[PDB]
């Protein structure tokens, strides 16, 4: 798996590969690892497929549960604390193979600057968390390759479009060096999923756009 | 059924009527708590959370039980979510549920009236919020001021003619003590405190002794 | 509800009215406790914590349950935090909550009245604090004395016109004994003790036997 | 509330007032218990601990209940601390608390009156202590004697007139049987003593020809 | 409070008043239980333990619960200690405690009257012991006989006029049946605690043998 | 440890050593291992010192607790059964190193012949007991030495003085062959503790009598 | 990690590095390990990032909880006992790799001499604590280096600012010999965090001041 | 650690070293291991620092709790029973390294002979105890050295001053052979703590007196 997230002016983008494995055997080609968890929040999750999806589902239901009970949505800080508590609660299982390791991308509607309000929060398997100040982050078996790529490409991020390009090309490098990360499948037409979040909320990025960017990177390299 | 509930209602009301009175009003710098309390060490006004303050009238052990429960609620929620998710509305809401349960189910009803107040977080522009919770769980959203205990109509009317928004601290204080009198009274018979919207984190402040004396005159 | 709480209040009040009287008093060296008590070993005045003392009027087993609960609470807080975090204010507060609950929910309300006193820690300047807690949880912060049990008006009047904050141990004792008589008396019918602000750690000290006699006579 | 407590109090008091009488008094040798008792196997006086004895009046099953509870308390505290930490003061204290709870909360209040007595440990000088605990948990510290059960007034007055500190076992026994009658031979008496001259267990029963010899 | 206890007392009292009667008496060979019992299969007299026998008057299901609880007590205590530690006075005492608890706490008090008897162990010389425990947990130590259920006074009088210590089996039986009328084999349940049997003293006397004795 | 017990005409005697060890190191010199558990019985326990002493104390409390509750003391059989129950209860701890292996001596006031009312009861760690019919028994790490000694000396037991002599000598042999059993310490004046029990009850043997017997044994064996 | 604390005339200072690792891999450059836990106390925790943060937060909450419930803060002694109790509570998890080892710096508003009202409390994994009387302390994987450095530099501490320089320098040395302790990062502008506490309360030290002290240290050790 | 206790004519003295270790590393120089636990009693504890201090604190609180509840202090036998029970209660944790081995010293206000009313009680990790009859005892990693020193030096104990001197010298011999027991620190002015109990109660020995004794010992050995 590789999940990536990066801040661009006025928003954030998150993108994830589509591969599921059991050992060396490819068990899924089209899984979704990135979820809009509320109007201003997406979570990408690496680890055991069942635990990952369960985390995303439970987390979204929890944030909306609070919102409907109390009339207002949790602060961004609270949303973090609830995800972190979920991870910590799963540590015992994670040591026995049922691992969920999330990455949070949000837009903080309460922040001062509507151009730097995008938020990227990384987590560790004990629920420790850190709000990423350097602009990008990634998680999963391919996350080192993705981060070392974005280290070089991040100066090219100037808007949502270029940021999504760098995100998909990070996912590409991840796939190039990690067999547990799926690359763009031009034959089948399966591509990484991506969400972009700005002041207008979190939105799913149309597949056709990610396909375009993938074909442009592929052509570039050859 | 209805006779039991009328009895509980009356026992409670007569409890609160025989209690010393309390006033909390919105003023320019936040919210002001002024309470008739000659005690040297036992308090009727209290901090609940960063921007949220508490005052009660009635039987001390019962509203102190409620104050403590409220601090438990506030600190627990602040920890399990974040500090800024704790709000005055929430605490008024839990006090409503708590007092309704107490009033219908406990051996005796609580002879208590509660006021929860919230001022803005530091640097924000937000009108202070006052809430009143009566002994039976009734909950009232109040825009300018709240009056609890003893004989309230005189004090409420006094304020209703003398209350002006955006009052300074000394003006607001004198209006409050004036209204209380209509129901001679200085540092030795008063507990005063403010939710001070100008402080960065914890807004609750007691104004005692030489300070309170200075402000009365 | 109204009649129930009515006769609960009456039962407690009248139990306390028929009980011997007790006086707690601020004096030059701390606090003085003097109780009408014919027993040699059955106690209604007691240590609670280093600088905090306890006295009660009413039904013995009930105020003794309360005394024991208070020692439990104080030793538990002191161990959970530090000894210096235990205050008379806290014990009085806990007694008001406890007695409130007892009064509304127990098969019989308790026929008891409680005084919690606290004097300064050694080397410090702090006027003693006296708290009274009645059968229903009502709590009152008091400045100079507290009178509990039996007919209290006479004794309070004798102390109001006789009280001296700066009296010696002997003077304060004869003031207290005088007031007790005026509410109606030697070593064999008195329980006397003191929270002595002059002691280094534990201020509670009983005054028995030939020592108590010495204090009464000349 | 007032109704209930009035009824409970009168039920207890009437029960005890119908029961046979028991006296405990301090004498030169320790403490003497004398109870009007026609049974040969059912007992109203009992050992509690090394120097602590128990005497009860009223309904047998109820004060036997409290007797077993006292022994439980004594042994448990003696094992938890040391034998010498067990005192008559504290047995009496816990009986106060127990009868208070019983009186206010059991289906029927207990129809019992209780006496707990302590004598000095071997070779020490300590005036005996006598405690009287009534059905509502009221407790009293008595210096010379304690009267329980039936018409207590005649017996108490007889003892007030005839009691002298430090009597002989015989003389204390006579004073006791005589004050009892004011409200009796071997076969109708149960007598025991807390003997301060016994080395560890002071409680001793005076039965049969031995009792007769002192009568 | 006194209301409830009055009604409880007279409910149980009247219940027992209506029941058939049961007598138990000491005789030369041990203890004899004779009860009026038409049933062929339902028992009012029972073995509790080696030398300890039980008899009851009143409502069957209640004194059968108590019979069972007593056997439970005796087998548990004999197992937890030794057989020889189980006494009739021990069963009588716990029957007191129990019936007291039932009387104050059960939804309806038990309508029963209980006798517990104990004969000597084989080869010893010990006077039989008889205990009577009434519906309110009151207990009584009896030297010669106990009457329970129905109209007790005619029977008590007959026995106080007809009772002789160390009577023979056939005689005590005769006097007992006589007191009961104040009744052949098919209407009588008869059992004995036989102090001459080596371990288990309890034996019923039924049918032909019973008739030979009554003849 | 070694505890011994033995019958003599009309009574029973029990003696125990005074040593306390931790491996090879001597951690105690005056420990008491034989206890008057009631007016007519003594129990001596080997094993872990804390659990041994605990057993003795609790068992005594239990017997007197029954006697006060019921007005009569437990039969000797009941006393045995209660001790056995305690022992069985401790088995799991005992397997983890908190061992208590007791030995019971007493006088049965309800026995037939005061001639044979003395009782010696031995136990195993599962709580099994046996009423010894051959007149002596021992428990502890030196028990086989003490029992072979007594096997040769018992015929010399005719009264309580001889019985106490033979029991002190058994303990002496035991200390001689087992380093975890202490012999008499003449430098310090510490000698085994001993209880003697007959129809008048259980009484402690004064230390000075054990001192005398010790010196008799030593001088017997040196010349 | 390296956290340091030291007493200067009238106050205390506490400083921590910014590094987070997983094995050899650097997983954080800006983590905060030193926290103002109340107006007069700061806490700095070494160990697992998650547990350490959780401790700082829950501890602050507990202290303010007491203050609101009882109208007055805990004595310093009480504050110590509550931290110790937390650590002891975490022991078993810490032996499974969820370690939180705190170092406590504080100013005691009830101390006799305000010039030495500084307080430095060290803890072990069991909740044992000691109030440090030699004026400085350190916790974390680099605390040996930091403590030796301070042993050599402490005599230069004559005020708050020289105490801050010494604390920053100790952290520098620590990062010099311990790869799990981050040094000043001049390219990124990330420097240790510092809290200082005196009678006016506990205040965060502005990053620019730490940056100046750091650059001075670096130029010093250079040409 | 080494804690020593010894009887002298009319009283008893207890003293303990100041050192705290973690393996070979010295982690404490001024820790206190001897505690006045009530008006006539001191307890010194060896083992896990946290457990030792917790034991002393909770123990003194238990004794005072009984005193204020019942109006009279526990007999000495009762204080022994309670400390023993605490240790037995800790056996399971002790097996895993949270060890606390106490030494109890006291003055029995109910003893027959005031001159022999001093008490020294030793304990093992199972809660077994023994009232010392030979005048002295010690506990901790250096106790064999301290006891073997006292065996030679105890004939010199004729008063409280000699008793105190012999105690401090036993602590000295221990520190001389056990690296886990701290010797007197003249550079820092840290010396063993000590408590002395007689009819007038339990009192802390002032540091300066322990220092004078220390220098006298060092001098005497040079
Ligand atoms: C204890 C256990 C583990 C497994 C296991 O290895 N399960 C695989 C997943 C798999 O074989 N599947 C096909 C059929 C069902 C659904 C799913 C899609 C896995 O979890 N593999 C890991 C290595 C993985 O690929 N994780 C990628 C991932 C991350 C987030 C997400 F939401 C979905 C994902 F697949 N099974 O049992
Ligand atoms: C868990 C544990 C066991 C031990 C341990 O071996 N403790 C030793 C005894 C010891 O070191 N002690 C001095 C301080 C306290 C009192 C006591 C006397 C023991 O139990 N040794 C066994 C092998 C032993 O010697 N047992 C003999 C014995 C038997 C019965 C008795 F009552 C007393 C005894 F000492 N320590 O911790
Ligand atoms: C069971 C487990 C442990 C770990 C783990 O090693 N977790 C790392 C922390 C980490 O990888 N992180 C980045 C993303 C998340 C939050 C944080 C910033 C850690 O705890 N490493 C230790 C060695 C460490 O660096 N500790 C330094 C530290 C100390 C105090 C503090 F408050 C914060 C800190 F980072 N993961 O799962
Ligand atoms: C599970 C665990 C054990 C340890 C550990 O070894 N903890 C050390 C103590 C230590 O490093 N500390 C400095 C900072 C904190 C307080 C204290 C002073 C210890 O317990 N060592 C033992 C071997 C020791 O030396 N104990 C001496 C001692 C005895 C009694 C007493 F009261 C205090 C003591 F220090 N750490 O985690």
């Amino acid at each position: 798996t590789t999940i990536v997230a990066l801040k661009y002016p006025g928003g954030v983008v998150m993108a994830g590969d589509r591969r599921s494995t059991q050992g060396n055997m490819i068990s899924g080609r089209d899984v979704r690892k990135v979820y809009i968890t509320d109007d201003y929040t997406a979570t990408g999750i690496a680890g055991t497929a069942a635990v990952a999806v369960e985390f995303a589902r439970l987390y979204a239901v929890e944030l909306e549960h609070y919102e409907k009970l109390e009339g207002v949505p949790l602060t961004f800080a609270g949303k973090i604390n609830r995800l972190a508590i979920m991870v910590r609660g799963n540590l015992a299982a994670a040591m026995q193979g049922l691992l969920a390791l999330p990455l949070l991308a949000g837009y903080d509607i309460h922040a001062s600057d509507p151009q730097s309000a995008g938020r990227i929060v990384s987590f560790d398997a004990a629920g420790g968390w850190n709000i990423e100040e350097e602009g990008y982050q990634a998680v999963g078996s391919g996350s080192l390759f993705a981060k070392s790529s974005m280290k070089k490409l991040y100066s090219q991020v100037t808007d949502g479009d270029s940021g999504l390009r760098v995100a998909v090309e990070a996912l590409y490098d991840a796939a190039d060096d990690d067999s547990a990360t799926g690359g763009p499948d031009l034959v089948r037409g399966i591509f990484p999923t991506a969400v972009i979040i700005d002041a207008d909320g979190a939105v799913d990025v149309p597949e056709s756009r990610i396909a375009e960017l993938a074909r442009a990177i592929i052509e570039s390299r050859s | 059924m209805e006779q039991a509930m009328r009895e509980r209602s009356e026992l409670a009301r007569k409890g609160i009527a025989r209690a010393k009175s309390v006033v909390a009003l919105a003023y320019a710098g936040g919210v002001l708590f002024v309470a008739e309390n000659p005690s040297r060490s036992l308090q009727k006004i209290s901090e609940l959370y960063d921007r949220v303050g508490f005052a009660a009238a009635g039987k001390f052990n019962e509203f102190d039980n409620l104050r403590r429960g409220g601090i438990q609620f506030a600190d627990t929620r602040g920890y399990a979510y974040d500090r800024r998710d704790v709000t005055g509305r929430q605490l008024a809401n839990v006090y409503a549920q708590t007092l309704g349960t107490i009033f219908t189910e406990q051996a005796k009803p609580y002879e208590v009236e509660l006021c929860v107040a919230e001022v803005a977080h530091y640097g924000e522009t937000k009108r202070p919020e006052l809430y009143r919770i009566t002994y039976d769980g009734s909950i009232a959203d109040e825009p300018h001021f709240v009056v609890m205990g003893g004989t309230t109509e005189p004090i409420a009317n006094a304020l209703k003619e003398s209350y002006a928004e955006n009052a300074s601290l000394t003006d607001a204080l004198r209006i409050a003590v004036a209204a209380l009198r209509a129901g001679t009274l200085g540092v030795a018979s008063l507990e005063v405190a403010v939710l001070d919207a100008n402080r960065p984190r914890r807004a609750f402040r007691r104004i005692t002794g030489s300070a309170l004396q200075a402000l009365l005159v």
